């Protein structure tokens, strides 16, 4: 017919134990609608180029139509442009970067905007910054723009540049000062591994100001911030307390209850949630498709991924716009793409934790620069 | 524009080298290289030799121990040295100078000298005539006919009246036959101007002077 | 004997060919008869730099010469490690350390932290581009953090050439509000030109300001109209034209006709050209001592395709690149040393400052000193 | 080394054709071939570089391919200049060996040679040789046999004909084939024939000479 | 002008023809219309005094 019940589906992960396969895995089994979705999942370490490379083409070799998985700064470049040369649709719930294709789909929404809405509203002018140079290198200019055009003080610093030596120096120098304003961006692991560090700098809590850029703030192990004279403001994109996620955490509940899941779910971070949200939009997808009466294909029979020239698929096209005009209520909130195929329409929640105290500063969106509550 | 005017000697005994210079004229002779390939008489020209612009040469493995070339930077000359000249060196050598267009092509390429390797000494040509039998009007050509045989070395220059009757005249190369070139001409004469035109072989000898005019 | 390479060029390569094509004419020797097979490919993506790779190691040639960006330089890289396959490119070094990867172009950021040093400034102006990397302006702030300096960045990449105009002079006025008079300029040969006319359109090259142009090549571009301003700076030099060599070279360079050799009658000469030169002389004189090494370095032509998996590399790659890593000869950037990396060590940076009557040397700059 | 060998031997056609001449190889060559042409004066030129792309200077129609080790080139349209040869050289391997090559012309009708026999001269014959020179004029193709026959017995050795290139206006060859012998040899012969057999007639044309 | 509007010093030059008047912006519209071929220096938005 137009699209057949058999769909595969490709899967890139570095590892497989990593509360993310679960994730997939779960969110693949509840989908019982037609078209059902085939997963080949293959194992690949996502820093090694040739063997991204080696994977994607076998891949794209066996005849699978899209393909989810993570990616990092080494393998940024290729990935992208195998895509926007071969018409595959790409699903990424990593850190998006500014030059990408429409054929790929950056789950994770733009965190600039938001931090230079946070930054203007709590009126900072003179601040250290702390990133790290795996994946903080598209925001960084962003925020030195921002910087020269309002007339900061910001002092870049480079998490895997600085040792421990250079990391009690920055600290005694921003010391130095009378107000310690220092914000950070990094990954779940590698903020904990600065947290183990940070901790004893912070004793006395002499006018610090924290802004953790991450997403998974409530995942974040707050006891090294606590007892300090510490103020720290994270970004959430996951609401554990709605109605549909808390509806699907009971779900995933009994379907451990039920069956031993392969990895635990225990402290969830957003990355699941993301998996999740992308499974569910390309399911959506698929069931348009479906729907619509559209054949869907191989062109040409184990068709090459080298062959010479290279040969575009309308088809394609035609599952990118597809994929692009998906709009449901997910788990992280609203899904909704633009043309360039990023994230919008999406809520991001401030969260201030001071002296134990969950306080809920506002929600940030596109439109509306901030608003507080 | 680049060019290469090769220069040779043209005729040389048996037993003796055969030195050859190449003026590199359009071009510089420090810079790019320069190679010496070696074409025979109706056959496929083979490479005899490339003198490098780095000193070096690459010298065939068929003459190796025959070929040798040498550079000189101040006179801009490449001078092709074969020694051990054998019976079969009468064929033509060309000069050559490499280029870089994403593959080996030999670009400039010179005009090349000839060369007659024989022992022999220099004879007188002698020509003798060959009329076409009687003295009647057989057709408005009158194919005559010029034997000029027993020419040391090899080749003369032979001409029908002088240039002047000499329209239509199919002369044949000349041949070698036991260290004798045996030219064979034959001139398109008009049927009434037999024997009104004076239709003479002047067979000069180039190799030995010997300006022999017969009709 | 034939040794098959492989040749990569960009889009508008024509200079860098032609200098390629000249330095293998010139350096011909009779151990060895290379013959490359240049692909003309645009280094921007990277799934035609994949292709044209595969399609280079499917001949089984033993180097491959070729360039790329910001972007393709981590398949290049991983592709290089992973088939033992050597490296050559005069482009920006990469990150951290690499095998099988032979630079060309010298660092710039301990030069141009000296003379940041030298002339002692306090705050100025960085405006950088996006297709040589991040290193350089990482380092530029670890710096300025150490030493306390008030420097700001300006992305003038993303700069589209449609508002060229209201773009540049709305970042310069919002730059006049800090009233910052000294700017480090940091792009290729084609970025810095569009800042030089802005400036000059706005009239800020005045008595007054200090540019520094954050490049090897620093008499490449157009400098007529500066000079002529009263604005005094300075730029790095990789390449000297005082030497006997360089003249020679440029003596010989001018001469070639413009339509076999374009960009062939110019008094100057790119940076990137005297280092495709230096590394065609770096690879004959590592080929010649490879055949001087009495060792069978020939290997079948069954290479097979790239992809394959697992892919098991041969000898002869760590032993060309060993033999690559251990050559030293002179050249037109001077004296040429490489690491058990493969960055370029032991070289001489010239510092230029602009004058009235032209650009005059002031110094130099090493890595040891 | 790599031994280039041209398959076609001689080929010649009209104005506004086509040709295409083959050049085979002994090993590899990766595509590292030139086809450049030479006149009848000495003169050549490069037309084909890396058997794929033409020299500046070189004619638009001049245009070659092929890859592995089984080149050819083809010409768009064949005119008067472009008659003439085309070799092949390889520089893949040192020492480069270059090929034969064949050589182009351009084709006529199929005409018999005009036979035209003759004796020796006075001095000639009073020197003590006798050659029978038969000039077969106009000869097209260049596909043409010669037998001399002196008083009934074939004539084999002694004679050497040496054709002559293909005329540029009448469009064919000329021979001379002269039986070089000794005075007692012409004086015991009583009519020597000169029998020439070309492609456009099937009998010789013997030609007789009495004496 | 392009390049003296930008600098930062005021000029001042005279005019003769007001291109705001309604017979000179209709004969800057019938003229910018005429092709460059026939007429030379046609596809002008100004025009000389
Ligand atoms: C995934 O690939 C990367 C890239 O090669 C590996 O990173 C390297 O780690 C090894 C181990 O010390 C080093 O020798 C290499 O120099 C590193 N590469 C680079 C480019 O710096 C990484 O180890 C791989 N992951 C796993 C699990 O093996
Ligand atoms: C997202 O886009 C949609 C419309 O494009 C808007 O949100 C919708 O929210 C309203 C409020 O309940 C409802 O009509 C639907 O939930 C959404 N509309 C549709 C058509 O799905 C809004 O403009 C954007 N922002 C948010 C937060 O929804
Ligand atoms: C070159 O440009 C710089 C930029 O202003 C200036 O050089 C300064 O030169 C003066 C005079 O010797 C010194 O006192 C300053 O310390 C220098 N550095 C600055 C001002 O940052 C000067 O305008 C120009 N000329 C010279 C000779 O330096
Ligand atoms: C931290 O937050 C508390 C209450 O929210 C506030 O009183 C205090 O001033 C904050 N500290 C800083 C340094 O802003
Ligand atoms: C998000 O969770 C918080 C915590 O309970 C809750 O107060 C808030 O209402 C939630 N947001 C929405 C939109 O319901
Ligand atoms: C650097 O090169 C120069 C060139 O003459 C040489 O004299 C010097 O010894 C070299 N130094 C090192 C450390 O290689």
């Amino acid at each position: 017919a137009n699209f057949p019940n058999n769909i595969q589906i490709g899967g890139l992960f570095p590892n497989q134990q990593s509360q993310e396969h679960a994730a997939f895995r779960f969110a693949l089994s509840q989908l019982t609608e037609p078209p059902k979705l085939l997963p080949q999942i293959d194992i690949v370490n996502i820093s090694d180029s040739f063997e991204m490379t080696y994977r994607f083409c076998s891949q794209f070799s066996k005849g699978v139509y899209a393909i989810f998985g993570f990616y990092e700064r080494r393998t940024v470049n290729m990935l992208t442009s195998f895509c926007g040369a071969l018409h595959v649709c790409f699903i990424t719930p990593s850190f998006p970067v500014d030059t990408s294709n429409q054929f790929v789909l950056q789950l994770r929404p733009e965190l600039q905007e938001a931090l230079i809405s946070i930054i203007d509203h709590y009126k900072w002018q003179t601040f250290v910054y702390i990133y790290d140079a795996d994946r903080g290198l598209s925001v960084l200019q962003r925020v030195l723009d921002t910087a020269a055009e309002k007339n900061w003080q910001v002092t870049a610093v480079n998490i895997l540049t600085t040792t421990e030596e250079g990391y009690r120096m920055l600290f005694q120098d921003l010391e130095k000062k009378k107000e310690r304003l220092v914000v950070v961006d990094c990954e779940s692991e590698r903020l904990n591994a600065i947290l183990g560090q940070i901790v004893k700098l912070e004793k006395n809590g002499i006018g610090y100001h924290y802004i953790l850029a991450n997403l998974g703030f409530m995942d974040i192990d707050l006891n090294k911030f606590k007892e300090s004279g510490a103020n720290v403001t994270g970004f959430q994109l996951v609401n554990y307390t709605d109605t549909i996620p808390a509806r699907i955490m009971q779900q995933w509940r009994t379907s451990d209850a039920r069956d031993h899941t392969r990895v635990d779910w225990k402290r969830p971070k957003y990355t699941s949630a993301l998996t999740y949200d992308g499974v569910k939009v390309m399911a959506e997808a698929f069931q348009s498709l479906r729907r619509q009466r559209i054949d869907i294909s191989r062109r040409g029979n184990a068709g090459d991924c080298l062959a010479n020239p290279a040969v575009p698929w309308g088809q394609g096209i035609d599952i990118q716009r597809a994929l692009q005009q998906v709009r449901f209520e997910g788990l992280t909130g609203n899904v909704q793409f633009n043309e360039k195929g990023r994230r919008t329409n999406y809520t991001l929640h401030v969260i201030e934790m001071k002296h134990d105290g969950i306080r809920k500063i506002g929600y940030w969106n596109e439109d509306d620069k901030f608003v507080p509550a | 524009q680049a060019q290469l005017k090769e220069s040779g000697p043209g005729l040389v005994a048996p037993s003796q080298s055969l030195s050859i210079t190449c003026t590199v004229s359009g071009f510089s002779l420090t810079n790019y290289g320069v190679h010496w390939v070696r074409q025979p008489p109706g056959k496929g020209l083979e490479w005899l030799g490339v003198i490098w612009a780095g000193g070096s040469t690459n010298y065939n493995s068929a003459l190796m121990s025959r070929v040798s070339i040498s550079k000189d930077n101040s006179k801009s000359q490449v001078f092709l040295k074969m020694n051990s000249l054998q019976t079969d060196d009468t064929v033509m050598y060309y000069c050559a100078r490499e280029d870089y267009d994403y593959d080996w092509h030999f670009d400039v390429w010179g005009a090349g000298t000839t060369v007659t390797v024989s022992s022999a000494k220099t004879t007188p040509p002698s020509v003798y005539p060959l009329a076409p039998g009687s003295a009647a009007q057989t057709n408005s050509m009158v194919t005559l006919g010029c034997l000029v045989k027993g020419y040391f070395p090899e080749p003369v220059t032979v001409t029908w009246n002088s240039g002047s009757l000499s329209s239509g005249v199919h002369t044949f190369p000349a041949v070698l036959q036991s260290d004798l070139y045996t030219l064979s001409s034959s001139v398109t004469v008009p049927s009434s101007t037999w024997p009104s035109e004076t239709v003479t072989c002047n067979v000069a000898h180039p190799a030995s002077s010997t300006k022999v005019d017969k009709k | 004997n034939s040794i098959q390479i492989g040749g990569l060029f960009p889009r508008g390569a024509d200079q860098e060919y032609s200098a390629f094509r000249v330095g293998m004419v010139q350096f011909s020797t009779s151990e060895f008869r290379l013959t490359p097979h240049i692909d003309n490919l645009e280094v921007a993506n990277s799934f035609a730099v994949t292709n044209a790779f595969c399609s280079q190691f499917s001949r089984g040639v033993y180097a491959i010469f070729g360039f790329y960006d910001k972007k393709s330089v981590n398949t290049i890289t991983s592709f290089c490690g992973t088939l033992h396959v050597s490296f050559i490119t005069p482009s920006f070094p990469t990150d951290g350390t690499h095998p099988f990867v032979i630079q060309m172009r010298p660092d710039l950021k301990g030069a141009l932290l000296s003379l940041i040093e030298y002339y002692q400034w306090d705050k100025f102006a960085y405006l950088y581009d996006s297709d040589r990397g991040l290193s350089t302006l990482q380092a530029v702030l670890d710096s300025a953090a150490e030493k306390k300096w008030q420097v700001t960045a300006i992305n003038v990449g993303n700069i589209n050439n449609d508002k060229k105009d209201e773009t540049y002079r709305s970042l310069f006025q919002d730059l006049e509000l800090k009233k910052e008079r000294r700017v480090i300029l940091d792009c290729e040969r084609d970025k810095v030109n569009d800042i030089v006319d802005q400036v000059i359109t706005i009239g800020k090259h005045v008595k007054g300001y200090h540019y520094i142009i954050a490049n090897l090549g620093f008499t490449d571009g157009d400098l007529l109209k500066i000079q002529f301003g009263g604005a005094n700076v300075s730029g790095f030099q990789i390449v000297d034209y005082d030497d006997s060599l360089v003249s020679k070279f440029i003596e010989r360079w001018s001469t070639l006709e413009e339509k076999e050799y374009p960009g062939a009658h110019t008094a100057t000469i790119k940076y990137t050209s005297a280092l495709t030169y230096d590394a065609v002389q770096v690879m004959t004189e590592a080929f010649r001592n490879l055949r001087k090494q009495r060792i069978e370095i020939s290997r079948r032509g069954n290479a097979g395709d790239c992809l394959a998996n697992p892919a098991v590399p041969w000898g002869q790659g760590v032993e060309i690149e060993r033999a690559l890593k251990q050559v030293q000869v002179e050249g037109l950037s001077g004296n040429i040393k490489f690491d058990q990396n493969g960055k370029r060590i032991n070289y001489t940076i010239n510092i230029m400052e602009l004058k009235t009557n032209g650009p005059r040397k002031i110094g130099y700059w090493s890595e040891v000193d | 080394e790599i031994q280039m060998t041209q398959t076609t031997s001689s080929l010649s056609a009209s104005l506004g054709d086509r040709v295409t001449i083959s050049c085979r190889a002994s090993q590899d060559i990766s595509n590292y071939l030139s086809w450049y042409q030479q006149k009848p004066d000495g003169t050549v030129k490069l037309l084909i570089y890396y058997t794929s792309r033409l020299h500046s200077g070189v004619p638009s129609r001049f245009s070659g391919s092929g890859s592995g080790i089984d080149y050819s080139l083809t010409i768009n349209n064949l005119e008067q200049e472009d008659f003439a040869t085309y070799f092949c050289q390889q520089g893949n391997t040192l020492p480069l060996t270059f090929g034969a090559g064949t050589k182009l012309e351009l084709k006529r009708a199929d005409a018999a040679p005009t036979v035209s026999i003759f004796p020796p001269s006075s001095e000639q014959l009073t020197s003590g040789g006798a050659s029978v020179v038969c000039f077969l004029n106009n000869f097209y193709p260049k596909d043409i046999n010669v037998k001399w026959k002196i008083d009934g017995s074939e004539r084999q050795n002694g004679v050497l004909n040496s054709w002559t290139d293909q005329d540029s206006k009448d469009s064919t060859y000329s021979m001379s084939s002269t039986l070089t012998l000794t005075k007692d040899e012409y004086e015991r012969h009583n009519s020597y024939t000169c029998e020439a057999t070309h492609k456009t007639s099937t009998s010789p044309i013997v030609k007789s000479f009495n004496r």
